[PDB]
């Protein structure tokens, strides 16, 4: 469920 | 299972391996032989520093969050790596464009860029390129926080997202780079290396053939019958005379150089003396006629020789000169390989003779043979550079638009190859420099 992810 | 942590490890430290051993070796190379610092690889420069700024700062802080599912490092570096991986890839899309306006002024125009083609020119862009790219992403590192979820049975864990005040916001953001970052840096390079393809297309013509058999000399100097010639092949006199030389010159251009013609002085003269060698074909009731039945190459060949000889000297190959227009090149060429000229001039004959033969540009198609090369290399790594940064900002718009759709489809494993991608764009350009010099003998 980390989900989405870091900018770049 | 454990078979997508495994190839994202390898995967990732591969590219880390190949991104900084390239870079570093790229840095070393220019910075120890001021031979190589052309205008084009001090932007080069600048694109090798981004990328081992982009691997180093960069890159592990995305591999190991992600195989954690936490951001275990603090806030302050959330801030840090946004940051710096937002800059990095300004810079390298505007080096790229960079590099594209230089090759157009350096071939295109090459007249009225001599304020672009100075070293102190590219420095003071690097600097605005570096600088403006700091302030431009500003909103990194403020708008990036560390964002709490609960992983299992209550388990508190950190993330770090970028976030902005409203939608509205957010999608006006990554409209804005896809267009100062992809869209305009697209189509200014387009119109660039298309331009500059245009004119490599042109392929070698005759004022560029006599440019490479005569050269450019600003003093008077001797010629290889003695007397005193300026310029590119320009003679002042056969007369023994000193004085007349300077005479002469000072009598055609404006002033009393007193043998300091300028750059821009000379290209005048030598654009004149092709006129009066090319009128001196059509007066000559010997040249003319096999002048008119020449091919493009074949007719620059005959006035490369009226340049060197002049109207009467070559008028009197009535041997050869027949020969041409029996179209019999490979006769003509052995007729020409026995006269004085060939014998006084070797290597400039043999160049001439040997576009009668074939009718091609093949003895002068060297140095627009390595304009060809610099210009292949440079499209591919900007398509390169495209293919890789692209699908991360198109994802980062489906974020923006419809944040759960884009979310739930690609989140595990698909964005973690979508940033692999984007991560590799680093490593590519050194490889790029080694397959161009006998790199292809290894194996």
């Amino acid at each position: 469920d980390f989900l989405g992810w870091l900018x770049f | 299972k454990e078979w997508q942590p495994a190839v994202q490890i390898l995967l990732y430290s591969l590219i880390f391996l190949l991104s900084v051993l390239g870079n570093t070796l790229v840095i070393t190379v220019l910075i120890r032989n001021k031979r190589m610092r052309t205008v084009t690889n001090i932007f080069l420069l600048s694109l090798a520093v981004s990328d081992l700024m982009l691997c180093l700062f960069c890159m592990p802080f995305n591999l190991i969050p992600n195989l954690l599912k936490d951001f275990i490092f603090g806030s302050a570096v959330c801030k840090t790596t946004t940051y710096f991986m937002g800059t990095s890839v300004s810079v390298s899309t505007w080096n790229l464009v960079a590099i594209s306006l230089e090759r157009y002024g350096a071939i295109c125009k090459p007249l009225q860029s001599r304020v672009w083609q100075t070293k102190s020119h590219a420095l003071k862009v690097i600097a605005a390129t570096w600088c403006l790219s700091f302030t431009i992403m500003t909103p990194y590192p403020i708008y990036s926080n560390l964002v709490p979820f609960t992983k299992n049975n209550n388990q508190t864990a950190n993330m770090c997202r970028f976030l902005l005040p409203n939608d509205v916001m957010q999608q006006s953001w990554h409209t804005f780079l896809l267009l100062i970052l992809f869209l305009i840096p697209g189509i200014v390079m387009m119109v660039a290396y298309g331009l500059i393809s245009l004119e490599l297309y042109q392929g070698i013509n005759i004022f560029e053939m006599l440019r490479i058999d005569e050269g450019l000399r600003l003093k008077i100097y001797k010629d290889t019958e003695g007397y005193y010639t300026i310029g590119i092949g320009h003679l002042l006199t056969k007369s023994p005379s000193l004085n007349a030389a300077k005479s002469e010159l000072d009598k055609a251009i404006g002033r009393n150089t007193n043998g300091v013609i300028t750059k821009d002085e000379a290209e005048k003269l030598f654009n004149q003396d092709v006129d009066a060698a090319v009128r001196g074909i059509l007066r000559n009731a010997k040249l003319k006629p096999v002048y008119d039945s020449l091919d493009a190459v074949r007719r620059a060949a005959l006035i490369n020789m009226v340049f060197q000889m002049g109207e009467t000297g070559v008028a009197g190959f009535t041997n050869s000169l027949r020969m041409l227009q029996q179209k019999r090149w490979d006769e003509a060429a052995v007729n020409l390989a026995k006269s004085r000229w060939y014998n006084q001039t070797p290597n400039r004959a043999k160049r001439v003779i040997t576009t009668f033969r074939t009718g091609t540009w093949d003895a002068y198609a060297a140095n627009l043979m390595a304009k060809k090369r610099v210009i292949r290399m440079l499209i591919v790594i900007v398509v390169l550079f495209f293919l890789c940064w692209m699908p991360i900002f198109s994802a980062n718009a489906w974020r923006a638009y419809d944040t759960a759709s884009a979310e739930r489809r690609l989140s595990g494993t698909p964005i973690s190859f979508i940033l692999l991608l984007s991560y590799t764009s680093s490593c590519v350009n050194p490889i790029i420099y080694c397959f161009m010099n006998k790199r292809f003998r290894l194996g």
